[PDB]
């Protein structure tokens, strides 16, 4: 529903904070149907088919190496910006 | 200014794909799959049999063969009807018939080349008296491999008929480049 | 089931395949069909099967001598440490090396007999002699001093031959694994098997 | 770390031969740590080694050059016509 | 003969044969990468240098015709066809290694295959000039003899175009040569088309079966000239074709080129996802 | 007498970038005109 | 949907161009594709 | 006149000819197993 | 102030000039028609090839 | 001339377009 | 754009079948200079274009690209397989074997997941499986 | 009538010589699924949990197994 | 390209013998075709048969200088080596 609303109001800059809540993989959390379903839906909504014209998703994270090999694959979140001091 | 002896011969881009590594060049049908000389070569140096398929059909396509024109637009329909519009069974039986016919026409061309060798000897006698009565085996293979233009054939025959000189050959004919007329073909 | 040449002595081939399971045999026939395609044939011959065994050995060595940088051993690549037309001096040295190894394995009595000898298999800058063992002769447990000393002679044979032919200064580094193997046999005879006269059984 | 997954990966890879229609490509950068059982026939036995590409002249200039030249015609023969319009003693042609 | 028993490990081990051969270097880099890739790299460098030189002289031509050139520029340098570096490399290679048309004519004494020598012109130059002459003469004679004006209008009018094409084909290594052979083919194809579709007005007869546009000697000669152009040389100006489709650039590695074709073909705003 | 190194240095200082780069520069100029 | 300017940011210098890429992608595509960003 | 019955005959024959003759590339058993194990 | 700049610049340009002079002389002034400017940075694969094969002269060429 | 010469490319194009139009009629249905 | 990334044939894991990637062998000029690649890649392409790859016996092929690339700046194994699938216009299903490196409470959940994936890809034929980093589970 | 029926039989025999899929390349313009060809995806309205059960039963019947 | 010259010579001898009438023995490497009594046109027919058997293009310039069976096999083997390129 978030991505459908975004595709309605579609030039847009959806900013997601604490991406490690959903951008991580199995580990110290109970990785069952829940995280798999939300990451599958994030993958298909970011990927294609539903054309995301004018939609940029800025994901804030502190551990990019903790981001799964599903949202790094060329065509998901390939661009990465490091904020220096 | 920087004239390097030989007058600079501009090397244009190729317009036709180079002939396949399994070709014979002699109007004879090529082999079914394997060109039969690989058995006389070492293994793992026969890698250039698929390296002919690549760069003959994938990676070294001449850009003159990628030209979009009205003739190529029409010809796509013929090729589409041949490949996806005609069953491979009927294509196979037509392929067998064409192979047999091409073998027969190659035998006919080989006999014609041997007769042209006999005519070569006859014209080389009438023109040098009776001394030179041989014939050029390199020119025989040149006729067999279709490397001669009709002008070259006529000039060589005339040359035999009035001065002899069997082993003085015309230049080898260059490959015919692909004709292009703007957007037409 | 498949297409093979009928003039194949499957016993001699199975003798060359001493120490194999059955799925190993199956996969070896599959890659023998691959070598038949490489040579340009649809049918499999015993030459194709022997080339499959050589290809397996060379592939096994190549996936231990390229894992990160490699060098020299895989010639014919078109990249940095691998000239594509293996130079005449290098192929002469490889031929001399493998001819010396084959000759000194032939003239050594009671040795493993030669099935094939190949110069630069898989465009690899060394030769390869396919040696067939007699499992029924000395099972998988028996080594005698005659066999060990003959193996030492045969493994030093290639570098001795290339030293005699190409000269002392033109010897290449392809004799290093065989030299280390001869040194390994001598080290196991002296320090492990207790065949030293002065060292003794310790 | 319980490494019993190897003896099930062997069965999983061996079950592909009973199947038909698809092709599996298993990629790795370290074949030495691979299980030798996994290299047995009926399993990932056929190997296509792809050597390194970071070759300063060869597989950099040739690579980038064919990649650039395969994207467009880059033929400018007709643009040489101005080389035949240089000695007109006029203002334009 | 007992060349062993003197083999010394201290004074050096030598065989009976006095050394194998010599060692050929041809450069450290060519030792490193080998042939078939040194050759490929050399051909790539030569082709790229020639392309850069041709682009440089075309751009220098455009700037010199604009009067935007510095005072040291010599327009005669634009007559240097080969790249200077390739010309120098060819000088190095050659210094380290060593019936009356077109040109002359010898006729069964010496140089017998003189017509096949590259004289600088197209092979069909004298054929198209002769066809222009006979077309103009036949059209004038037919119009004088009958009174129809289609023979002279479709006579001299096409003969002038064929003569201009034959003039342009006198140097068949340039854009005028390619344009001349294309113009000559267009004129001969138009003659064949008119002859086999419409016919000749002065050849109109009473019966419908006697009208019969057909293909007479003029159409046969024009079709033979067309086939002569196709079978001798027509390649050149092959850059002029229909504009590339979005289906060409679907697998193109150039995002900029794919987007340019996308925008030119009206799509433009379709997501690329590459 | 080389006298073409002048041409090479001149065309390295003032090169021509092709029709595609001309189109890209036209797009950039239109963007700066519509933005600034 | 929530409700100091860009020039008020001074802690970054080089990555401002990479962020400017996002600004120009949202304000003007097919210019970003002319810079190779599909 | 003969179009409709021949079209019906060909339609029935090609309905049979992708269910029995020329099905999926001998992977029907794997598909049915997937259906057995996925109804949990 | 600028003499140190002159010394440093002269050292850098003479290093580069001598390196490319040696590269041209070895790779070109010694089929084999187009001028090739071979490149340095031998890797471990190249080092292994030149050490296990070739000769003392061919190693000395790389050292030059 | 032109009798079965201006017809064969046109009939070829008509056959190809007709087949693609039947496929696209299935697609729109 | 005929390049699409639909879900599996079963659909409603998420196998993520990739249809017609926009790649060709012109993307790899390093393929024409490799003697090892020509025979298997050309055999696969000609089997696909002939249709025989539909009815052929499935096979596993190991690919080796040694670890010299800085970070993940375009892996040449996935580049080559994507070029194969794009040239042949064929479904390609990619996966990483790291995601199946799971052992919990003495049981391997990643093994069951990989078995489910290998049994699910059996239904979307013809296709090209691309299992990357087989060393992660095949140690 | 024999000529008309022979024309129809010739068309049917041509289709028989076509037979299956062999000899035909895969086409990026014509995938085997109309949902691939068009852009048809299920969304928020319509999909419900029980629909998985119904989908399972329809897929079992379409594959040809009498289990549910 | 590492052509098996022994195999090439054996098949060349077989072709020469097969065309003419002699056995495989009489066709020796050093034997001249003239010795076998193949006429000029017959030598040409033998070159054609060699081309047909090896599926290669014989090097025209130099076919007037094919004298020995060894020369024929050497030119053929050089062509087999040069075919792959
Ligand atoms: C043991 C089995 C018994 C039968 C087998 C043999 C007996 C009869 C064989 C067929 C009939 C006679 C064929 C003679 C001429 C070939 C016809 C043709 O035009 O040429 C056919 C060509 C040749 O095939 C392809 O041809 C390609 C193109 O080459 C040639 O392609 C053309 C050949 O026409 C041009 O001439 C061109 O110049 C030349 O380059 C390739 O080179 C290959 O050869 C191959 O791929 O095919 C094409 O392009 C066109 C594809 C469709 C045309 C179908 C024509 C005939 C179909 C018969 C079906 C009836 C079924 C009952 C069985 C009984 C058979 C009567
Ligand atoms: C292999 C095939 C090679 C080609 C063989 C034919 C070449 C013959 C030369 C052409 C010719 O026969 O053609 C003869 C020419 C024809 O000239 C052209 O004639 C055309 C009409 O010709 C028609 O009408 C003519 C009679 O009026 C002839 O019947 C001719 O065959 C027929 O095509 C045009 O309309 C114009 O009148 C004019 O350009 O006449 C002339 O006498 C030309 C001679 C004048 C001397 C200079
Ligand atoms: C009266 C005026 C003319 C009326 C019509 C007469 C026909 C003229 C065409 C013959 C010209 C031959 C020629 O240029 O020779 C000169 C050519 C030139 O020679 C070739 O030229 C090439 C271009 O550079 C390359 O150099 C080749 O190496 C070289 O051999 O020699 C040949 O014989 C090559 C083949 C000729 C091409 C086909 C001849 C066309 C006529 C037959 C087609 C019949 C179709 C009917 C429909
Ligand atoms: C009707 C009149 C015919 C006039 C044309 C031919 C006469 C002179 C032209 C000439 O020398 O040909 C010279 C041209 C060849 O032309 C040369 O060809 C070379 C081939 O690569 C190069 O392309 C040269 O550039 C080109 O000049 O040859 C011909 O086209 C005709 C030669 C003989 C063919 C048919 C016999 C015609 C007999 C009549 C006169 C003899
Ligand atoms: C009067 C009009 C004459 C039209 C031009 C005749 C000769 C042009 C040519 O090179 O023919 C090349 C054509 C293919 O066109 C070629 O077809 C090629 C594709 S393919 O060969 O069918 O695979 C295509 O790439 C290329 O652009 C196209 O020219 O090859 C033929 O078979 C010619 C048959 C018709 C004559």
């Amino acid at each position: 529903e978030t991505f459908d609303r975004l595709r309605n109001a579609a030039p847009a800059i959806l900013f997601i904070d604490e991406f490690d809540a959903m951008g991580a993989a199995r580990g110290a959390q109970a990785s069952g149907d829940e995280s798999a379903s939300i990451i599958n839906e994030l993958l298909v909504q970011m990927d294609g088919f539903e054309d995301n014209r004018g939609i940029v998703v800025l994901g804030a994270t502190n551990r990019p190496g903790a981001i799964d090999s599903a949202l790094i694959r060329p065509g998901r979140f390939d661009r990465i910006i490091y904020m220096p001091l | 200014f920087i004239s390097p002896m030989t007058p600079y011969v501009p090397e244009e881009e190729p317009t036709r794909t180079p002939p396949s590594i399994k070709d014979t060049g002699t109007l004879r049908p090529a082999s079914e799959w394997y060109p039969q000389w690989m058995q006389y070569r070492r293994r793992e140096d026969n890698y250039v049999f698929w390296q002919d398929k690549f760069m003959r059909c994938s990676t070294d396509i001449p850009w003159a063969e990628k030209r979009w024109t009205l003739f190529s637009t029409v010809w796509y329909l013929v090729q589409q009807l041949r490949f996806v519009g005609t069953p491979p069974a009927l294509r196979y039986v037509a392929f067998l018939g064409w192979r047999a016919l091409m073998f027969q026409v190659y035998a006919a061309h080989k006999a014609l080349v041997l007769w042209q060798c006999k005519l070569d000897a006859g014209l080389a006698r009438i023109g040098s008296g009776g001394a030179t009565a041989t014939f050029s085996k390199t020119m025989a293979l040149r006729r067999l491999h279709w490397r001669n233009s009709p002008l070259a054939e006529a000039l060589y025959a005339l040359n035999l008929y009035k001065t002899g000189r069997v082993h003085l050959l015309p230049p080898v004919a260059k490959p015919i480049p692909r004709p292009t007329f703007f957007w037409l073909f | 089931n498949k297409a093979v040449d009928p003039n194949i002595n499957w016993y001699e081939v199975a003798r060359a395949m001493a120490g194999f399971t059955g799925a190993d045999v199956m996969g070896l026939m599959a890659r023998a069909a691959r070598m038949a395609a490489r040579q340009g044939r649809h049918a499999i011959t015993e030459d194709d099967i022997y080339a499959a065994m050589e290809n397996k050995t060379m592939e096994a060595t190549l996936e231990a001598s390229t894992a990160g940088d490699g060098g020299g051993l895989v010639g014919g690549e078109g990249v940095e440490g691998s000239p594509d037309p293996i130079p005449p001096q290098l192929r002469r040295a490889v031929s001399v090396y493998e001819a010396g190894k084959a000759l000194l394995a032939y003239i050594t009595p009671d040795y493993e007999e030669i099935a094939r000898v190949s110069v630069c298999p898989l465009n690899v800058l060394t030769g390869f002699t396919l040696f067939v063992e007699d499992e029924d002769k000395n099972v998988n447990a028996i080594l005698t001093r005659s066999e060990l000393e003959g193996r030492m002679v045969v493994h030093l044979a290639g570098r001795c031959a290339e030293k005699l032919v190409m000269g002392e200064g033109q010897m290449t580094g392809m004799g290093s694994p065989d030299l280390f193997h001869a040194n390994l046999i001598a080290r196991e005879m002296i320090m492990s098997m207790g065949m030293g006269r002065r060292t003794g059984p310790i | 770390a319980k490494l019993d997954m190897i003896t099930d990966l062997l069965v999983i890879i061996d079950s592909v031969r009973s199947n038909k229609g698809f092709v599996v490509f298993a990629t790795t950068d370290i074949p030495h740590v691979l299980d030798p059982a996994l290299r047995r026939p009926g399993r990932l036995d056929e190997t296509i080694c792809l050597p390194n590409i970071h070759t300063s002249n060869i597989l950099n200039f040739t690579k980038n050059y064919e990649i650039f030249k395969s994207a467009k015609d880059t033929s400018n023969f007709g643009k040489k016509i101005i080389l035949n319009e240089m000695q007109n003693l006029t203002t334009t042609s | 003969s007992n060349w062993w028993a003197s083999i010394n490990r201290k004074t050096g081990i030598r065989g009976p044969d006095p050394a194998p051969a010599e060692e050929h270097t041809n450069g450290p880099a060519r030792d490193i990468i080998g042939d078939r890739m040194s050759r490929r790299l050399e051909d790539i460098n030569k082709a790229e240098r020639q392309r850069v030189w041709d682009a440089m002289r075309v751009a220098a031509a455009h700037r010199y015709a604009a009067g935007q050139m510095p005072a040291w520029f010599d327009p005669e340098w634009l007559q240097q066809e080969e790249a200077p570096l390739n010309a120098m490399d060819r000088m190095r290679g050659e210094q380290r290694r060593i019936g009356g048309g077109g040109g002359g004519g010898w006729w069964r004494e010496d140089d017998p295959y003189w017509p096949l020598r590259d004289w600088g012109d197209h092979p069909m130059r004298w054929w198209t000039l002769a066809f222009a002459a006979i077309m103009a003469a036949g059209g004038l004679a037919t119009s004088v003899a009958t009174g129809y004006v289609e023979p002279v209008q479709a006579g001299l009018g096409a003969g002038s175009l064929l003569a201009l094409a034959g003039a342009a084909m006198s140097d068949a290594r340039c854009v005028p040569g390619a344009l001349g052979v294309k113009l000559a083919w267009a004129v001969c194809a138009l003659i064949v088309l008119k002859e086999v579709s419409v016919g000749w007005q002065h050849k109109r007869k009473r019966r419908l079966a006697a009208s019969a546009p057909r293909l007479e000697l003029t159409g046969l000669a024009a079709a033979a000239l067309c086939a002569g152009y196709m079978l001798t040389d027509m390649s050149g100006l092959g850059e002029v074709a229909l504009p590339p489709n979005p289906g060409a650039v679907f697998k193109s590695p150039d995002v900029a080129y794919r987007a340019s074709v996308w925008q030119k073909w009206g799509y433009g705003q379709v997501q690329m996802r590459v | 007498d080389a006298s073409f190194e002048k041409l090479y240095t001149y065309f390295d200082e003032n090169p021509s970038f092709g029709e595609m780069a001309d189109e890209a520069m036209e797009l950039e100029r239109g963007a700066e005109a519509e933005r600034a | 949907t929530p409700a100091i300017k860009w020039d008020d940011i001074n802690g970054i210098d080089e990555v401002k161009k990479e962020i400017n890429e996002i600004i120009e992608y949202l304000r003007n595509p097919a210019l970003l594709r002319s810079r190779g960003v599909a | 006149r003969y179009t409709v019955p021949f079209m019906v005959i060909s339609g029935l024959f090609w309905m049979i000819h992708t269910w029995i003759l020329d099905p999926l590339p001998n992977k029907f058993r794997r598909q049915e197993f997937i259906r057995y194990r996925r109804e949990m | 102030k600028s003499f140190k700049k002159k010394y440093k610049d002269k050292a850098i340009i003479y290093y580069e000039v001598g390196k490319f002079v040696l590269n041209y002389f070895l790779n070109n002034q010694l089929t084999n028609d187009i001028t090739i400017f071979g490149n340095d940075f031998l890797n471990l694969k190249t080092i292994n090839y030149l050490s296990l094969y070739n000769s003392k002269n061919k190693i000395l060429l790389q050292l030059m | 001339n032109y009798q079965k010469m201006v017809a064969f490319p046109i009939l070829l194009s008509l056959s190809h377009l007709l087949h693609r139009r039947i496929l696209y009629l299935f697609d729109t249905l | 754009n005929q390049f699409i990334t639909y879900q599996s044939w079963h659909s409603h894991g998420d196998l993520f079948i990739d249809y017609h990637p926009p790649k060709t062998f012109s993307h790899i000029p390093a393929l024409k200079y490799n003697s090892i690649l020509q025979q298997p890649i050309g055999s696969l392409v000609c089997q696909i274009y002939s249709g025989l790859f539909n009815k052929q016996i499935s096979k596993n092929i190991l690919l080796v690209n040694p670890k010299t690339t800085s970070n993940n700046l375009v892996d040449y194994n996935v580049l080559l397989i994507q070029a194969l699938a794009g040239e042949t216009e064929m479904k390609i299903i990619t996966d990483n074997a790291q995601r199946y490196a799971l052992v919990n409470r003495g049981f391997a959940i990643g093994i069951k997941l990989l078995r489910e994936v290998f049994d699910a890809i059996a239904l979307n034929t013809p296709c090209i499986f691309l299992l990357e980093d087989i060393h992660a589970i095949g140690e | 009538a024999a000529v008309a029926a022979g024309w129809h039989l010739a068309s049917f025999a041509l289709n028989l010589a076509f037979w299956g899929v062999e000899g035909m390349p895969p086409d990026r313009y014509w995938p085997t699924s109309p949902r691939i060809r068009l852009q048809i995806r299920p969304g928020r309205y319509g999909n419900m949990d029980g629909g998985q059960r119904v989908y399972m039963d329809y897929l079992a019947r379409s594959e040809g197994v009498p289990l549910n | 390209a590492a052509v098996d010259k022994a195999k090439v010579l054996e098949d060349v001898r077989s072709i020469i013998s097969t065309q003419l009438g002699t056995e495989l023995e009489k066709v020796a490497p050093e034997a001249k075709f003239v010795d076998l009594g193949a006429d000029s046109l017959d030598t040409v027919e033998i070159m054609m048969a060699l081309e047909e058997k090896f599926e290669i293009a014989l090097e025209e310039e130099g076919a007037e200088k094919i004298a020995t069976v060894q020369d024929a096999a050497d030119m053929i083997a050089a062509q087999i080596a040069a075919k792959g390129n």
